[PDB]
Parts: structure tokens; C-alpha cells; sequence
């Protein structure tokens, strides 16, 4: 989740929302919010 | 966050979302009415020739 | 500062919104803030606006970011070796080129007449062909300076090989210098000559023993052709059969033969190959200090380019309106970098969002760690504004 969040920081400069929500091998859960297009 | 900077994100991306549209649509509609001229007169040259 | 050295102009490129607000100084534009506020009343503050373009659509402007950050690299690159080069000869102040003038105006005062240059870029071209146009002409120019450079070097080790031909040490050194017919023999059916290379201390030796050393030696051939400092040369006329014969007996007395025969198309040659070195050595060096400092003004201009076009561009993408950005070059006194870096930071962070915000602030130019500097590149951290940090 970490290496996700920094690598898709570093790809849309800024410009995302990203939360995270612990689904209850473990997982999680994400939403980002790609606020625009060209890079969805 | 803060609902303030929320906000602010809220308006910029109406106005991103706004903005790919206007700008794609005018592009299209003026490419058509270059396309009717050119189209036009083809299709009537043609027949006129045959016509003659 | 005393982490890093700076004795010339350094500059911060910034671009923010035209409706910001500082919030280290509330009650200020941000334009009057940077002349008057900023590094204690000191910054000089330059014009860096440039207008709108045409834009493809929403969708291309993420394209155009990526290759922006590229081709900055990429130009980047190609200034660096120009300037390494013009340094490296120290023919052209090695003291200069960080704040050495480009069209005969200061650095500081060309960004402020710096508005967007004409050369071949107009406001009419799509910004895709500019991004491509501008790399284009970059790395024609640079491969231009590494080839004459290239040239350089193989010019210089022709001129050392000749050099030593012409009066060095006699392990390769070949004869043309002295071209006299009395110390040589040519247009003979039965003598040729043998050049025989002798240690200084052994030269009385040589003097007493060549003639009965092979048979078949012409006497009274011994003469000093010519001296180093380590060997003595000598000239020997003999027989065509008993040559082998000598250069053999002459090793076990510990003599080096060196061999050499006379013809005159040889020495010619030799004495050609010296002069053709030397002169492609002088003219390619008068050819690269001018063919250098050229190329060096319009890249300065191309690159400042991209800068511009792509702080208008990330500005667009992350802040879409204003559709005018308000963009200033702020020229930094040396020294008082860290404290520039700062102040921006504190004031015009909060516009970019709290998430946006990380505190790593302060700066390591020795390899001890690679912490501690901004870029959005990495994942490490990230600029909280759009701020680029020029440092030429």
C-alpha cells in the first residue's frame, strides 16, 4: 500500500486523494481519485 | 485535509472536466464545416460531368 | 552556507497562482512580497511570464508533462559537457559560465528581458513541437562539441608520435631530421645502412668493435647522426647479407639496433606526417573554443525555455485557473540560498495541500546520505509548490 502510494505520488505529481481501509495472507483496500485523465 | 482544500479541489476539476470538452468539441465542429465544402462540391462535379 | 560554495547568481524558478496569497506575510501580493520581503529585502526579482500556447486538450497537457521533465534532463546534460569542455581547456575563464553573459547582456538581466526568445520558436507553434524542435536542436549541437572534441584527442596523440620521431628516445624514434647523404648511402646494389642506438657509457666500445663485429663493414662510417640524452645513434654502411649478421652480435654486446634503411620517399613522409598532425591539432582547437562558446548561448536559450513552458504547464495541470499563471525568475545573492528555499516554502506550501507538506528541509551536497533533497520525481518527498531550483 506504501510503495503504491509513493509510486503513484511520483507519477501523478500531487494531484490524487489516496485512502486506504483495512479489509476486516491480510489485504487492504484503496481508492485514489485521479483527478483529471491521460494517465488513468 | 481540510473541507477548504477539498473545495478547491472540488472546483479545479470541474473546470479540468470542462475544459477537455469545449476544447475536443470545437475541434470537431470545425473540421465538419471543412468537411461539407469540400464534400459537396465532389459529389455535384461529378454528375454535371456526366451531365455534359 | 558552508556545506556548499556559490560565487555567482543562482536562481529559483517559480510559478504560482495569480490570486495566491503569502501566509508568512498575510497582507501582501505576491509580486510585492518578493521585492520587498523575501531574504531579507536582498532578492532581485526578474520577469519570467510567458503566455498561453495552444493546448491540444486536457488529455495531452499529461503527455506534454512527462517529455518536459525529459527533455529539461536531457538539455541539461548536453550544457554541463559544453561548459566541462570550455573549463577543461582554461583558454576561457573557468571562473565564468554560471554568471557569464549570453547575447553580451549579465545572466540576471537576460531572464528579465526573458518574456519568451525568438529564434525559430513563435507563440503560433503547438507546444508538442516545440518540446520536440528544442531537443532536437540540443543534441545536434552537443554531438557537434563531442565530435571536434573527439578529433581533438586523436590529433594529440598523432602530434606526440611525430614529436618523438623528430628528437626523443630511441625506441620508435625514426630519422628525417637529419637527411644528410654522407651519413647515409642510397642508390646502391651492394651497401645499405643499419642505425645502431648505443648506451652513452658503451659508445667508446661500439667505436672499437663494429668494423670486426660483422664482417664486411664499411670503416669509418661511425659518426654521430644524432644524440638523445640516454643513447647515442650512429650509422653503419655493411653488406645486404651481413645486416642480420650485425643487429644479431650487436644485441649480445647490448646494443639496440634500430632499424632503419634510407629511401627518400620514407624520410618525406616522416617529415609530412609531423606537419599534418600540427596543423589539424591548431585548427581544431580555435574551431572548438568558438564552435563551443556558440553553441553554448543558444542551448542557454532553449533550455530556459522548457523551464518556462513547463512551470506554465505543471502550474495548468495542478492549478488549472487562473489560465494565466503568474511566473517570476527570482535571481538568489550566493549564500542565501537555504534561506530562500525556506521562506517559500513556509509561505506558498499550504496552497499545494496538507498531504503535499513533508519536512526533510536543509540540504546535503556531500555523499554521506541522499536525503534531504527536493525533486517530485522521487517518492522520497516532494516540492510542495511548483518551485525548480536552477543551479548553474
Amino acid at each position: 500500500v506504501d510503495i503504491l502510494n509513493r509510486i503513484l505520488w511520483r507519477l501523478l505529481r500531487g494531484n490524487l486523494i489516496f485512502q486506504n481501509f483495512p479489509i476486516e495472507v491480510e489485504k487492504d483496500c484503496f481508492i485514489i481519485f485521479t483527478h483529471g485523465e491521460t494517465l488513468l | 485535509l481540510t473541507p477548504n482544500q477539498v473545495n478547491d479541489e472540488l472546483n479545479k476539476m470541474q473546470a479540468f472536466i470542462r475544459k477537455e470538452a469545449e476544447e475536443k468539441a470545437k475541434e470537431i465542429q470545425l473540421k465538419a464545416d471543412q468537411e461539407y465544402e469540400i464534400e459537396k462540391t465532389n459529389i455535384v462535379r461529378n454528375e454535371t460531368n456526366n451531365i455534359d | 552556507m558552508a556545506t556548499a560554495l556559490y560565487t555567482a547568481n543562482d536562481f529559483i524558478l517559480i510559478s504560482l497562482p495569480q490570486n495566491a496569497q503569502p501566509v508568512t506575510a498575510p497582507g501582501s501580493k505576491t509580486d510585492s512580497w518578493f521585492n520587498e520581503t523575501l531574504i531579507g529585502g536582498r532578492a532581485f526579482v526578474s520577469d519570467f511570464k510567458i503566455p498561453e500556447f495552444k493546448i491540444g486538450s486536457l488529455d495531452t497537457l499529461i503527455v506534454e508533462s512527462e517529455e518536459l521533465s525529459k527533455v529539461d534532463n536531457q538539455i541539461g546534460a548536453s550544457i554541463g559537457k559544453i561548459i566541462e569542455i570550455l573549463q577543461g581547456l582554461n583558454e576561457t575563464s573557468t571562473n565564468a559560465y554560471r554568471t557569464l553573459p549570453i547575447n553580451n547582456m549579465p545572466v540576471p538581466e537576460y531572464l528579465e528581458n526573458f518574456q519568451w526568445q525568438t529564434r525559430k520558436f513563435k507563440l503560433d507553434k503547438s507546444i508538442k513541437d516545440l518540446i520536440t524542435l528544442i531537443s532536437n536542436e540540443s543534441s545536434q549541437l552537443d554531438a557537434d562539441v563531442r565530435a571536434t572534441y573527439a578529433n581533438y584527442n586523436s590529433a594529440k596523440t598523432n602530434l606526440a608520435a611525430a614529436e618523438r620521431k623528430k628528437t626523443g628516445d630511441l625506441s620508435v624514434r625514426s630519422l628525417h631530421d637529419i637527411v644528410k647523404p654522407e651519413d647515409f648511402v642510397l642508390n646502391s646494389e651492394h651497401l645499405t645502412t643499419v642505425l645502431v642506438a648505443v648506451p652513452k657509457s658503451l659508445k667508446s666500445d661500439f667505436e672499437k668493435s663494429y668494423e670486426t663485429l660483422s664482417k664486411n663493414v664499411v670503416p669509418a662510417s661511425a659518426s654521430v647522426i644524432a644524440e638523445d640524452a640516454e643513447y647515442v645513434l650512429f650509422n653503419v654502411h655493411l653488406f645486404k647479407k651481413n645486416v642480420q649478421e650485425f643487429t644479431t652480435a650487436a644485441r649480445e654486446k647490448k646494443f639496440i639496433p634500430r632499424e632503419f634503411n634510407y629511401s627518400e620517399e620514407l624520410i618525406d613522409q616522416l617529415k609530412k606526417e609531423h606537419d599534418s598532425a600540427a596543423s589539424l591539432e591548431q585548427s581544431l582547437r580555435v574551431q572548438l573554443v568558438r564552435l563551443a562558446k556558440t553553441a553554448y548561448v543558444d542551448v542557454f536559450i532553449n533550455w530556459f525555455h522548457i523551464k518556462a513552458l513547463r512551470v506554465y504547464v505543471e502550474s495548468v495541470l495542478r492549478y488549472g485557473l487562473p489560465p494565466h499563471f503568474n511566473i517570476k525568475i527570482i535571481a538568489v545573492p550566493p549564500k542565501n540560498l537555504s534561506k530562500c528555499k525556506s521562506e517559500l516554502i513556509d509561505a506558498f506550501g499550504f496552497l499545494g495541500g496538507n498531504a503535499f507538506m513533508k519536512d526533510k528541509k536543509g540540504k546535503i551536497n556531500k555523499q554521506d546520505t541522499s536525503l534531504h533533497q527536493y525533486a517530485s520525481l522521487v517518492d522520497t518527498e516532494y516540492e510542495p509548490f511548483v518551485m525548480y531550483i536552477i543551479n548553474l
